[PDB]
């Protein structure tokens, strides 16, 4: 999940 | 939660500093619009705006206190409402037009290039007009945009006792803080006690219209996707698919 | 215009008086459900409630000042929101169940009797639970329902000004009820916001409900009345 | 031209 990864930054 | 301990002035200042940039579209102004090309511009733009939105969301007080799962559900629920309220804000000073980007300013007739789009354009335009009539201030706008982020998805949570409940509590504490902040701004602006509650209501009732617009735009975007009008990025696909499950 | 001069107490009285009756469903509870029968029950009910809703609207202060065309636009836009907030309100004291009618109280799981329905049930119940935790009062509820009627279709239109004036009066009414209930100014504004933000979720549900209703019609899982088809048609 | 809602309202 892309949204999930982006939030982790 | 240091965010619960913020003053109204600290809330406003934090929200203002979190504001994402105004992006440019990849519009080549010496090429003829098609349904496909106009949809491409809007979805290319949205995709780039989403990455900035995520970093904004992290900067809204209280949002980083929530779990990763809940941050996801909230952004998944509200992403299009947030893009649209931004658009309506950017368009405030351009009656009859939607400022998608500084190099992409469209009137309702240009919306007709894409089937089903003009209806959405018309709702966005009327929202822009309402913003103008009300003389919406940037400090009020940023509060509202933050209310949408926290509220839109807040009831699509479930309940696993303390776990889900306290995430819900926290969100409501923060929402209550933004209310206090909105009121504060209207008082500092010299509105009477009666005008304060009246305006607070007028502003929040707009959110019901923004939800409506997001629901219809999501339907419309789904339709463009299902008709192979435009390739959506994986991000946009994921954001859209969250509304079909 | 006479609605502009009502007092807060007199707005409440009027709204309380205008309340539609609680209708029963036809449901014969001696036989279990099918997908077709449940949906038939829901639409038969909504169709009867719509007739009462039109009567109720005409009794909402200021509504009758609007042109017939404007009145129609508002009801077409808001009808399913109005039915749903009604449903949410009577289900308030039945955690986990939706009281569509006194003899049709459906727990969460019976939404699975109809494809796609449980997702909408889940939203409805979550809203009922919210009402419960806020301890929504009946006087507040009737204010909220009238706001939906007046607000929902207003931006899709002097006619606009009057609606916003009446909306202001109802805001005045809600705050009056909260002042009367002993809430501080800060608590009053916080509760006003909380209540109005629920209207966003109610809009969401209406929109979802409308597409579901449309799907059930295309897939022909149940015949709909002429009036209900017409209220459906208005959204597409 | 003859919506049901129209005639229900004007009663
Ligand atoms: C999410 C991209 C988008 C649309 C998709 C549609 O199918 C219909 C209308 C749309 N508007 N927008 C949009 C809105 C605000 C932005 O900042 C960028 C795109
Ligand atoms: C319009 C009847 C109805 C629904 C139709 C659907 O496809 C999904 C959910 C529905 N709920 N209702 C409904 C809502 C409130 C009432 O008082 C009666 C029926």
């Amino acid at each position: 999940k892309i949204l999930h990864r982006l939030l982790q930054d | 939660s240091l965010a619960l301990s913020l003053t109204a002035d600290q809330m406003v200042s934090a929200l203002l500093d979190a504001e994402p940039p105004i992006l440019y579209s990849e519009y080549d102004p010496t090429r003829p619009f098609s349904e496909a090309s106009m949809m491409g511009l809007l979805t290319n733009l949205a995709d780039r705006e989403l990455v900035h939105m995520i970093n904004w969301a992290k900067r809204v007080p209280g949002f980083v206190d929530l779990t990763l799962h809940d941050q996801v559900h909230l952004l998944e629920c509200a992403w299009l409402e947030i893009l649209m309220i931004g658009l309506v804000w950017r368009s405030m000073e351009h009656p009859g037009k939607l400022l998608f980007a500084p190099n992409l300013l469209l009137d309702r007739n240009q919306g007709k290039c894409v089937e089903g789009m003009v209806e959405i354009f018309d709702m966005l335009l009327a929202t822009s007009s309402r913003f103008r009539m009300m003389n919406l201030q940037g400090e009020e706008f940023v509060c509202l945009k933050s209310i949408i982020l926290l509220n839109s998805g807040v009831y699509t949570f479930l309940s696993s006792t303390l776990k889900s409940l306290e995430e819900k509590d926290h969100i409501h504490r923060v929402l209550d803080k933004i209310t206090d902040t909105l009121i504060h701004l209207m008082a500092k602006a010299g509105l009477t006690l009666q005008q304060q509650h009246q305006r607070l209501a007028q502003l929040l009732l707009i959110l019901s219209h923004i939800r409506h617009m997001s629901n219809k735009g999501m339907e419309h975007l789904y339709s463009m996707k299902c008709k192979n009008v435009v390739p959506l990025s994986d991000l946009l696909l994921e954001m859209l698919d969250a509304h079909r499950l």
